[PDB]
């Protein structure tokens, strides 16, 4: 009763959402994600796949944020860890240990919190807390500025932090869909993602000094 | 071959830090020309010579050539052999002798095909054995082989005719110590046994010829001790 | 062929941070003479995978496990001591089960495995308020003289896991980025051990799955219940490894002693 | 200085016929590693005197030793295993004391030291029935590992009487005619070993009765019940002589080592 | 000099058959040429002939002297004579080495009136046991040396101005060490307590002084670790 | 009440044999004995003194004796063993294992029975029993022949074994005072010890069997001692070579033999002072010197220390 929930879902209150190209977007994108669930590290088994020969919505917010805007127009080594799909409650604080990572997918989980740890993550480039407990997010998460993608669907989480749009760099930020405050909504539609990012950029409060 | 666990006999290591090798083309010419040209009068000497080429790090090869290529094929030249290694004077160099031919002996005591065994080897080594230790007045301990028990196993297992031989080549040897003759309550146990087993256990008569020479060999006859209660019948 | 140790063999100790100091003066007395050592351990495998590159499939299994040891946390670990014919003190423990502090709250888990755990016999009551504190133990395994000695022999079945939670707990440290170091590591902390896994598997391809209890049938020992706890596992897999090794006097049908392979990790 | 030994070092084995094998088992794997090997022995001393010649105190010391290890038999014997720095091991008996088989009726005694014994603690009916017999004794005694090893070393008080029996326990026949032959026998089946009854007197003799209880006292071991049963017995002159040589360094005040007086008897 | 027992401390044998000796003339003089004329470049060969002129039988002796002799009042050389040790390949050797600097170490620190012993031989053994041990990835064993427990020992018994530098001066080597550094928990463990009494102790300013030195090796402070609990107050 | 007990020393009844010379010695040598009680090892402490130099037992007798005779006119060693007045109700065999013993003192303690292997002991010449509880003593003392003085004092012992006076060499005998049958105290008084001990050698019951040379120069009673006088003459030990010859049917009979009894006895055929005569195992020679060879039934051999005896007219046999 939750997919039905027009606090969730607001083109179930518009309706008509689904013609701005920026919710038809969202909606996708986020059913990719929706489908993703149940099976455990789905993005690693993917990446067997798509290496062999498979969705991967990373791959899936690539493709439709070029078609989108088409027509409208020794060791290092391995770099994304896959946390993705084990009905986990909790984080170890040791994966924020791992600096060199620039992809970790948490979703499909129960994860209540995201640890400020998460800004010692400053490679970061795809983000994904979708399917998770998540009430809020950590402001410090702005500290990451090299996100492209970031995903949280389906938490709830009325706010941004501010902080970011601190994250410049962001194509995609999958709201769709957690309580959002509608300021956010009416600023995501109509300005779309960088839009979102240059109001937060532009008018967080002041902050003075010692 | 097929091996089968043995519940009275095992083999320890060796405790030193001395790192063991093989031998060089020329440590092993030196120490063959010894040991081939040894007499019981030269031996000192000779044994002095081997002294200076034989060091600790090859007595782990020294052994295990001696025990395998003379001592169980040569029974002759047993106390000739013993009188080397005791000349010798080293703890370890024994250690080490022993310790080999329990090994060989524990492969032949588990092969579990009795005519695979050849029992030449067998009583040789056996007799080596005893050779090295009851003779020497030095124990077997009863961590490395324990008689009695082995013997009651091997009645039960029907392996009575490779213990028996094993055994009395062993004992036979302590007829040469001070220490391990009759009345050594010890080897006389072992004797009240082997003479119960000599009644009480219908065995093949080359058995009963071998608890007799033991018998012999200490001036006893099957009529000399009361046999124990072990065997249950 | 029927293996029947002795009963008090089959008597393995829970150790708890209540009676840690005591069960490792034990342990460090009995080591000198008992020099062969096997470790389990128990934990949720739930395992992260990593993606990106790496280089064979050896890279990414330790890629993973790395991982894995980094982000997770042991519940259980097993301890068994024997000598190298398999014989252990008739008097006392010879096989500890080390029960680590372990909040199911506080870390990661699945209701799915922690009711699977349940059902194994883990108790998170327990492990939550009387469990080892993981420190005090990677300390008194330090100078207990079981690491760090050629004297020692380690035992360990399919060890890839469980040698990375003890090489993890020894070092204190996050798990190295390769298996190169990792194993500088492993070969520095146990210098003599054996993957029983690995003999046997080598064994069975002469006459050519390799699970413990097939290698514990074929030896000839009953299935007694004390083998499924993670301290039963190290005393079976010690059980195992030293009678197989007395059989074939530690050498292959060919000839050549399992020395060989010795260090010798996976399986 | 007080001297508190662990709890369990202070406990006492009572061996009996009915458990004979399985103690004599336990001291087999102890001895390997807790070498040191303490005695002590309890019978009548009833001593028949023997008339004649001999020659020094020592020929007529030894003369009525002989005859009256050969006319009697001893009740009990204590026995106490420890590493040489006295430490037994934290699980398990390390001190038995082996029960005879000893018929009042049948052996020599006066009612007087009948009942002076019974005083002692010695229960003759069980004796009777339950006692040891001396002949599987010497033959488990014999293979143990304790007897005819340098590695191994024994420890006595006031030895004369004590290595006595033990040495004609293992010789299954008369003790010999003198002196000389016993002791080719002692320094045979015990090539290492000590009196600390000497040891103490020649320590006490710079800064210049003897009795253990005294050195006891001085080392600062409380006077526990345990110590004056014949176990108990070779318990205390085990721990007193390991703490005294770790003092020490087993160096005498000037210097030399204990083991000038080694294999040496009396005191 | 009074000695008093000590708890957390002890030697034990070293496991060997092999008779020990002294040394004859010749092969003291063969062996104080080697030690006298090594350098860190010709360490390799001048060990080379070591081995050739020292035997098993004799490392007892050579231990006792090259540890009584100059480890003891030779810091300095603690390294080279290191290498020599490890240059040798033998356990055995390295047994007897430990075996000594134990015992020497026994005798300072059981020695009952403090200014009785000399600490500059104390800190110069602590510093060699170190050097052979800890540097070397190889470990102390507990039975040998139980670190926290004879500082809380020491601090009981007002002896911790012998204790505290003993132990200092073996950790710092472990700053030489892969395996031993902190965050090695063991090391660290015994960190915890040196700061935690370099608060509680109200003790000397040497001592203080002391624990910062051997905190300063491995590049840290009073401050970078908590103090443990180990001492009520 | 026993030191004043007529029933146990007979001689408060006499009142006199306080003149006798032998219940003379009797009194003399007990109250020597009675002395010694009390004190641990005396032979031993005595000896000490003496071998210094409280005098003996053994030397009192040896004097008395002696003054009734002046009035009548690496390693072997150590013989003697003393477990004097250590009051002790037992003996393990033990003692009778070491057969150097000679001596061997077992006074003042509570022995009530006397070990029957002291036969091992056959070297004895000195054996104490006094003041110990004695009911009785055994046979097969007898075989301690060897003894030369032998006390057994304040004991109750009743009857001698017989057996002795199978004992040819004793001396001295001890007997004051136990309740004995008066009889023995008969031959005594008067006939001295060696009275005694013939009388007992003489007149010992029958001693049958179950079933299955001795020329007379030879066989002087010096000699055999044991064998009761009349059994050793020569009228006696003919007969028997008779009965013996003629059971035994043999067709050739090799004699081992007079002269004279060969041409006078054994004529009624066959041929040959001495000689050696013919017509047409465990020992064939019993003695306690030697027994050897150059089978009877040994439970009969034993209880006889040698031969010839009451049936076997030679110490050896056919």
């Amino acid at each position: 009763v939750n997919a039905s929930n027009p606090l969730l879902h607001p083109h179930l209150d518009d309706p008509s959402l689904l013609n701005n190209p920026i919710w038809k977007l969202q909606l996708h994108l986020a059913a990719v994600s929706a489908q993703s669930l149940g099976q455990p590290n789905i993005y690693a088994r993917q990446n067997a796949m798509k290496k062999y020969l498979c969705t991967k919505q990373a791959l899936m917010e690539m493709a439709d944020t070029l078609t989108d805007s088409k027509t409208a127009k020794d060791d290092q080594l391995w770099h994304a860890l896959d946390l993705s799909n084990l009905q986990i409650f909790n984080i170890s604080a040791n994966i924020f240990k791992y600096d060199f990572l620039t992809r970790l997918y948490l979703n499909g989980n129960s994860l209540t919190e995201l640890p400020a740890e998460i800004k010692n993550l400053s490679n970061l480039r795809v983000l994904d807390l979708s399917h998770n407990r998540l009430t809020s997010l950590p402001a410090e998460l702005g500290s990451c500025f090299q996100l492209k993608y970031f995903y949280f669907f389906d938490n709830m989480v009325t706010t941004l932090p501010w902080e970011f749009g601190n994250l410049c760099n962001l194509q995609f930020l999958g709201v769709e869909g957690n309580p959002l405050e509608k300021q956010f909504l009416k600023i995501l539609t109509e300005k779309s993602v960088t839009g979102l990012i240059f109001y937060l950029r532009d008018n967080r409060p002041e902050i003075p000094l010692p | 071959q097929e091996m089968i666990p043995l519940k009275f006999f095992a083999v320890d290591e060796v405790s030193c830090q001395i790192n063991q090798e093989g031998a060089p083309k020329d440590v092993v010419e030196k120490v063959l020309f010894v040991l081939n040209n040894v007499t019981l009068a030269n031996l000192n000497n000779k044994v002095d010579e081997l002294k200076k080429s034989l060091t600790p790090n090859y007595f782990s090869w020294f052994s295990t050539y001696l025990v395998t290529q003379r001592a169980k094929t040569e029974p002759n030249y047993h106390d000739l052999y013993s009188k080397v290694i005791v000349a010798m004077g080293s703890g370890l160099l024994h250690q080490f002798m022993v310790n080999v031919t329990l090994r060989q002996l524990f492969v032949l005591l588990s092969t579990k095909d009795e005519q695979a065994i050849d029992k030449k080897h067998l009583k040789n080594l056996a007799s080596w054995l005893g050779c090295i230790t009851l003779a020497l007045n030095k124990p077997i301990k009863h961590k490395n082989i324990a008689f009695r028990e082995m013997l009651i196993e091997a009645y039960k297992e029907n392996r009575l005719e490779i213990v028996v031989p094993f055994v009395t080549k062993i004992l036979q040897r302590a007829s040469e110590s001070k220490i391990f003759k009759p009345p050594n309550p010890w080897t006389v146990g072992i004797l009240k046994l082997l003479i119960e087993l000599n009644e009480k256990a219908n065995w093949k008569l080359s058995l009963t010829f071998e608890v007799e020479v033991l018998l012999k060999s200490f001036n006893l006859t099957t009529k000399s001790l009361k046999p124990s209660n072990f065997i249950n019948t | 062929p029927i293996f029947l140790p002795p009963p008090n063999y089959l008597f393995v100790r829970d150790v708890w941070k209540s009676n840690l100091y005591s069960e490792f003066a034990v342990i460090r007395q009995l080591v000198s003479q008992y020099n062969h050592v096997s470790i389990s351990t128990e934990f949720v495998g739930t395992l992260a995978r990593p993606i990106g590159t790496f280089r064979s499939k050896v890279d990414y299994h330790y890629q993973t496990m790395r991982a894995n040891v980094d982000f997770l946390n042991p519940i259980q670990l097993g301890l068994s001591l024997s000598d190298a014919n398999g014989n252990k003190p008739d008097n006392g423990p010879s096989t500890w089960q080390f029960n680590f502090e372990f909040d199911p709250k506080k870390e990661i888990m699945s209701t799915e495995s922690l009711e699977l755990l349940r059902k194994s016999g883990i108790n998170f009551e327990k492990h939550e308020n009387l469990g080892i504190d993981v420190f005090e133990f990677s300390q008194l395994l330090m100078d207990s003289g079981l690491m760090m000695d050629d004297s020692v022999t380690w035992i360990t079945y399919h060890a890839a896991y469980d040698l990375g939670f003890l090489i993890n707990i020894l070092m204190n440290d996050s798990m190295p980025n390769n298996k190169e170091d990792f194993e500088w590591w492993v070969h520095q902390y146990m210098p003599n051990f054996y993957d029983l896994n690995l003999v046997y598997k080598i064994i069975q391809e002469f006459k050519n799955q390799y699970s413990l209890t097939t290698l514990a049938d074929e030896l000839g020992l009953p299935r007694f219940s004390i083998f499924t706890t993670t301290g039963g596992q190290s005393l079976l897999m010690l059980l195992s490894f030293c009678q197989l090794s007395k059989l074939s006097m530690h050498k292959f049908p060919n000839g050549t002693d399992f020395a060989k392979y010795q260090g010798v990790i996976y399986g």
